[PDB]
């Protein structure tokens, strides 16, 4: 992935979210 | 576990007819299918594989289609050769078979001719009496034996047996031995077995006293 | 062209070891699966297990507890065992090949053995006379056999006359009695005119109690 | 292209749920002997477009969806239940193999990238043994780089692609869960030599330069996400370990990795969530070879004197792609 909350849980670290494949990923 | 299902269970089909007989399996299994033809007392003979491709050296009148469940054999015009047991068979996984459908021949109904043969003196010392009685070459194979000893139908105490279809006129043959002790023989007079079937206009009786 | 022979021993009792050996000829076993089927009386083939290289066979899960199959590649020769057989073991057992993929189906095949288990003891068949008789005489046809009664285990071999007489003789299926010993009948049908003129014997060997019998069968 | 069949040695009779699928769905094959190589022959070859690898991804779904099945599973709001008792779980070989009127080219060059023209191809039948190994940041019982270690990616200058390492030498790597005793019956443990690992690196690090000149390299842990891609995540018979690799990415002994069992999982197969039964009781132990790892490149900044790698995957094709890269499937004309 659910991109829209891996975004809104990444940048709580600073970060970007992207998918790595059906998992979030921070950048 | 996959279950291989053929139908039907038997076939009756003359010289010269064409006929086509198809195999079920409880799940798919694409074309991992095989036949193979046996007669008694041989070993199967590879016929088709892969669902429709034939063995080097089959002849052109076997043919054979489907894939995943329902499967096919046909054969366009029958010969001698083609009568016997098919089986199907799953090539991988348990490699498991089906049933198997019997191909036989049909022909013209076949009275029987009946016998009967009292138990021998010699056997009569070891115990024991048989009584024999013979339907020789008839048709269909369905036929009625009961034994009647002074007038009185026996029950439980005799066995049967059938042949295969005879490879030239089609027709079967059948003894029933009706097995009774050397004490129970000796003290009856009447032996008699009538069989039933239909080539005949009625019940026949073949019958003696000891 | 390639043949497929059989040889073991076929009679067993309960608890003992059947071992079945399946030669070669023509082919070696490298780069091929060789299969062990088998088909009780009357019933639908049943597969044992296959095998290619050794180091890996694969085998039937109802069987796995008790079935070893092994190669000899030496003799090209490949053999089944299975231990603690039972009477639900009797069955003919064939030996196949099973060539690389896609060839996947068996074939050729062995001629196959007869394995019996029984706790039965080796007996010789008792010869009785079937005569023929004038309530026998079918339309100018008279009908006279033989009973081979209490022998074991399977099979026999019934001829008339030495083999001469071939026409119209049927011989029985055998069937299993209640006693645990194999019975059968060979009949035969001839010319009333022929029984004052014609000597009728049905001739019936069993090699495992090595017995020959030639019982004359005649007219009462 | 073309749909191909698979291969796999599996028994019948032991039922495990990758046997009982083997014996299902493939064949004991094959026809012997070799590639038949060719000689001054060019063929092009592309690792990230191979139609084999998209085939392979949806088979091992269709596995693990009907041998582990997880009690609960959550996906979009919508909830699906099924019964999940407990199994055993190992991997099993696999080959995969062409149909009538197709064959599978094979790259033979021993220092391949993945793309271009290969000079020593071939064609088999049927492709080299797989393991279906599913897991995240380390490849487990995959097959060795033939000489020294290979790299490989779409794109080494775009920090978002990932880079697919090989190495030459296996890591055996020993996960233990002791009968636990007043304990912690999920504290589980992995053990690898420290000397023996001390090498391996030093040796991907040479050839992790040279591609961005002499700038010096640094591993920093995974920098955030799902816990399943920030630890090292594998599957050992039926139980899912979750592994903290820090100590293993901290630019002469004994490494030990600290771990978990974990009964909520994301799942590979799909975005959502699943729920697996409870630990079986007793010792769970299994024993790998290491043989690859997965990275992704830290951008951004410029050349600072470093570029930072840490440890990624996720993409279960990425897994696939790593064993699958020397093959392609043509048609004969
Ligand atoms: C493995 O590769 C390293 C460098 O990448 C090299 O030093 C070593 O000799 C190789 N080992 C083998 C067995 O080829
Ligand atoms: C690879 O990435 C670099 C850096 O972003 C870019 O300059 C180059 O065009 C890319 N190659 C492609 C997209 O084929
Ligand atoms: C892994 O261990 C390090 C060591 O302190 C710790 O800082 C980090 O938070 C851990 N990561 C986990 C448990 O995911
Ligand atoms: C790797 O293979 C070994 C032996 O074949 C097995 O014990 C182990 O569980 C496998 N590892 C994984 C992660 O499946």
């Amino acid at each position: 992935x659910n991109l829209h909350f891996c975004q809104l849980r990444c940048k709580s670290l600073g970060l970007l979210g992207r998918c790595a494949x059906t998992y979030c990923a921070c950048v | 576990d996959i279950q291989m299902t053929q139908s039907p269970s038997f076939v009756s089909a003359s010289v010269g007819d064409r006929v086509t007989i198809t195999c079920r399996a409880s799940q798919g299994i694409s074309s991992y299918l095989a036949w193979y033809q046996q007669k008694p007392g041989k070993a199967p003979k590879l016929v088709i594989y892969a669902a429709s491709t034939l063995q080097s050296g089959v002849p052109s009148r076997f043919s054979g289609s489907g894939s995943g469940t329902e499967f096919t054999l046909t054969i366009s015009s029958l010969q001698p050769e083609d009568f016997a047991t098919y089986y199907c068979q799953h090539l991988i996984g348990l490699r498991s078979f089906g049933q198997g459908t019997k191909l036989e021949i049909k022909r013209t109904v076949a009275a029987p001719s009946v016998f009967i043969f009292p138990p021998s003196d010699e056997q009569l010392k070891s115990g024991t009496a048989s009584v024999v009685c013979l339907l020789n070459n008839f048709y269909p194979r369905e036929a009625k034996v009961q034994w009647k000893v002074d007038n009185a139908l026996q029950s439980g105490n005799s066995q049967e047996s059938v042949t295969e279809q005879d490879s030239k006129d089609s027709t079967y043959s059948l003894s029933s031995t009706l097995t009774l002790s050397k004490a129970d023989y000796e003290k009856h007079k009447v032996y008699a077995c009538e069989v039933t079937h239909q080539g005949l206009s009625s019940p026949v009786t073949k019958s003696f006293n000891r | 062209q390639v043949q497929l022979q059989q040889w073991g021993a076929g009679l067993l009792k309960p608890s003992e070891t059947l071992s079945l050996t399946c030669g070669v000829y023509g082919e070696s076993l490298s780069g091929h699966y060789w299969s062990w089927v088998r088909q009780p009386p009357g019933k639908r083939l049943e597969w044992i297990g296959e095998i290619k290289h050794n180091g890996s066979p694969n085998y039937h899960p109802s069987l796995k507890s008790r079935v070893t199959i092994s190669l000899d590649m030496s003799k090209n020769q490949f053999s089944l065992n299975l231990t603690s057989v039972t009477a639900a073991d009797t069955a003919v057992y064939f030996c196949a090949r099973r060539s690389n993929w896609p060839y996947l189906p068996f074939d050729p095949w062995g001629q196959g053995t007869l394995v019996t288990v029984s706790s039965a003891s080796t007996k010789g068949p008792s010869v009785f006379p079937l005569a023929p008789s004038s309530k026998s005489t079918s339309g100018g046809t008279a009908a006279l056999g033989c009973l081979v009664k209490d022998y074991f285990p399977e099979p026999v071999t019934v001829s008339w006359n030495s083999g001469a007489l071939t026409s119209g003789v049927h011989t029985f299926p055998a069937v299993l009695q209640s006693s645990g010993l194999y019975s059968l009948s060979s009949v035969v049908t001839v010319p009333s005119s022929s029984l004052g003129t014609q000597t009728y014997i049905c001739n019936v060997n069993h090699k495992p109690s090595n017995t020959k019998v030639d019982k004359k069968v005649e007219p009462k | 292209n073309t749909t191909l069949f698979c291969a796999s040695d599996a028994k019948a009779y032991d039922t495990e749920v990758h046997n009982v699928w083997a014996t299902h769905a493939c064949v004991p094959t094959d026809p012997s002997p070799q590639e038949l190589k060719m000689e001054n022959v060019t063929e092009e070859f592309n690792m990230w477009k191979n139609n084999m690898v998209e085939q392979m991804h949806t088979d091992i779904i269709s596995l693990w969806d009907q041998s582990l099945k997880p009690c609960v599973q959550l996906t979009g709001g919508s909830a699906l239940t099924q019964a999940c008792p407990k199994v055993t779980f190992e991997p099993i070989p696999i080959h995969y193999c062409a149909p009538a009127g197709y064959a599978i080219l094979k790259c033979n060059d021993k220092e391949f990238n993945g793309t271009g023209l290969c000079k020593n191809v071939s064609t088999v039948q049927c492709t080299h043994g797989i393991r279906p190994v599913v897991s995240t940041q380390l490849l487990l019982n995959g097959s060795l780089a033939e000489g020294k270690v290979m790299i490989r990616s779409e794109n080494i200058t775009n920090n978002v692609k990932n880079i697919i390492v090989q190495l030459n030498e296996s890591v055996t790597i020993n996960c233990t869960r002791p009968n636990n005793s007043g304990g912690d019956i999920r504290q589980a443990h992995c053990n690898v030599s420290g000397s023996q690992w001390n090498k391996t690196l030093h040796q991907v690090v040479e050839q992790l330069r040279k591609y961005w000149n002499n700038n010096t390299i640094i591993f920093n842990s995974s920098s955030g996400g799902d816990l399943e891609i920030t630890t090292h995540s594998f599957n050992c018979g039926g139980e899912f370990f979750y592994c903290n690799t820090s100590g293993l990415f901290n630019s002469n002994g004994t490494i030990t990795l600290p771990c978990r069992i974990k009964q909520i999982i994301n799942m590979w197969q799909r975005v959502g969530q699943a729920i697996y039964a409870p630990p079986i009781q007793g010792v769970i132990r299994c024993v790998s070879n290491i043989t690859g790892l997965i990275l992704t490149r830290d951008g951004g900044g410029n050349s600072n004197e470093n570029e930072t790698f840490r440890p990624g995957g996720g993409d279960m094709r990425d897994n696939w792609r790593s064993e699958l890269y020397k093959y392609k499937v043509v048609k004969i004309e």
